[PDB]
């Protein structure tokens, strides 16, 4: 198994601001994929052990 | 597909695996690589059937109330005597102590039949009767 | 291809069936059927 | 006067294996075949 | 059902060469010589053996009907392509900036 | 998924492996493969 | 004997070569043979 790692798509791109969140909103879903491809490795490296 | 050629390289080649697909179609025997541009080629030696024929087979062998089981191979019969062989290949051989054992009683195995089983110890222990009664018709002349 | 069929060959199962005791009508295919499938792969369609 | 056809796929020969309980079969003959794997590495 | 008739007939002949006829019950005598298990606890047990196979088979069934989340390695498979497929079309309403 | 499908379909469905926990838990014997949507379902029995 | 088998004759095998094999039952009926053959020196008796 590896490091189980999980990152936050609003605080990497951007912290404690709403105005960038507001434009980061406009690119779609790319904060879900992400989130979700991290959170299955997180899962994955379990199912390793 | 280098983690395969490896596994292939190790098994195939060096040893000998039982692993079926794996070596080639058949049973596998010998393998001999040849390098190639970007890869190898793996030439594999494979035994396979080519003729076969349909036999009579059964269970077990009933004789003396016990029945037999074969050790190696299985029973097989042209409709007159039955024989035993092997899976992979046909070698008539006679019933016999040595290539059975016994184990069970003949009421048990369903599709049992009757034969008679083969003691080589009979024979040699006529042979050797035989033998002293030749000593005894020279003591006698 | 590499997984469904292994030999070019098809078999087919005899209408006589004595298997000693065994019963493996579950795992063969019904020909009552409009599609071909057997008692357990009639399970694994409808529970996808 | 050949063409393109367009047929449905054939599965290959289909062979019923006789199956009964005293039937057996044993090769009488075998043959040593030389076969090629390649892989790339 | 070519491998499954082959299987039940022809045991492991067809799959190194030609179709070898042999009956079913032979079959798994030398299926135990290949575990280490005489083949005289086949044709003794032949009648226990056949209640231990027919019912783990009807138990197979009442696993299947019973639990539908046996099968989710494939309905993972239909999911991925879901929220593959989904996402793919929804990002064509995002305005990208 | 596909490549270990098609090996357990040689080894634990045509022949007989005796790996260990690869045809599925105890001794192997043989394996029924079932048809099933974007997969297979194999069968195996074992002796335990 | 009971360490090989008969099969096939000398002819077919490509290298083979002669010896003795040695019989296990030879000597356990030799052992028997010579107290036999004391009985037939008694019947002369």
């Amino acid at each position: 198994s590896m490091t189980k790692t999980s990152v936050d798509c609003t605080m990497y791109i951007c912290g404690d601001s709403t105005e960038c969140s507001n434009l980061l909103l406009q690119y779609g879903s790319f904060c879900t994929q992400l989130n979700r491809a991290l959170t299955g490795i997180a899962v994955e490296q379990d199912k390793n052990t | 597909s280098a983690n395969l050629a490896a596994t292939k390289m190790s098994e195939c080649v060096l040893g000998q695996s039982k692993r079926v697909d794996f070596c080639g179609k058949g049973y596998h025997l010998m393998s001999f690589p040849q390098s190639a541009p970007h890869g190898v080629v793996f030439l594999h030696v494979t035994y396979v059937p080519a003729q076969e024929k349909n036999f009579t087979t059964a269970p077990a062998i009933c004789h003396d109330g016990k029945a037999h089981f074969p050790r190696e191979g299985v029973f097989v019969s042209n409709g007159t005597h039955w024989f035993v062989t092997q899976r992979n290949f046909y070698e008539p051989q006679i019933i016999t102590t040595d290539n059975t054992f016994v184990s069970g009683n003949c009421d048990v195995v369903i599709g049992i039949v009757n034969n008679t089983v083969y003691d080589p110890l009979q024979p040699e222990l006529d042979s050797f009767k035989e033998e002293l009664d030749k000593y005894f018709k020279n003591h006698t002349s | 291809q590499e997984v469904f069929a292994q030999v070019k060959q098809i078999y087919k199962t005899p209408p006589i069936k004595d298997f000693g005791g065994f019963n493996f009508s579950q795992i063969l295919p019904d020909p009552s059927k409009p599609s071909k499938r057997s008692f357990i792969e009639d399970l694994l369609f409808n529970k996808v | 006067s050949q063409s393109i056809i367009a047929y449905t796929m054939s599965l290959g020969v289909e062979n019923s294996v006789a199956y009964s309980n005293n039937s057996i079969a044993i090769p009488t003959n075998f043959t040593i075949s030389v076969t090629t794997e390649i892989l790339p590495v | 059902s070519a491998l499954l008739a082959g299987t039940i007939t022809s045991g492991w002949t067809f799959g190194a060469g030609a179709a070898l006829q042999i009956p079913f019950a032979m079959q798994m005598a030398y299926r135990f010589n290949g575990i280490g298990v005489t083949q005289n606890v086949l044709y003794e047990n032949q009648k226990l053996i056949a209640n231990q196979f027919n019912s783990a088979i009807g138990k197979i069934q009442d696993s299947l009907s019973s639990t539908a989340s046996a099968l989710g390695k494939l309905q993972d498979v239909v999911n991925q392509n879901a929220q593959a497929l989904n996402t793919l079309v929804k990002q064509l309403s995002s305005n990208f900036g």
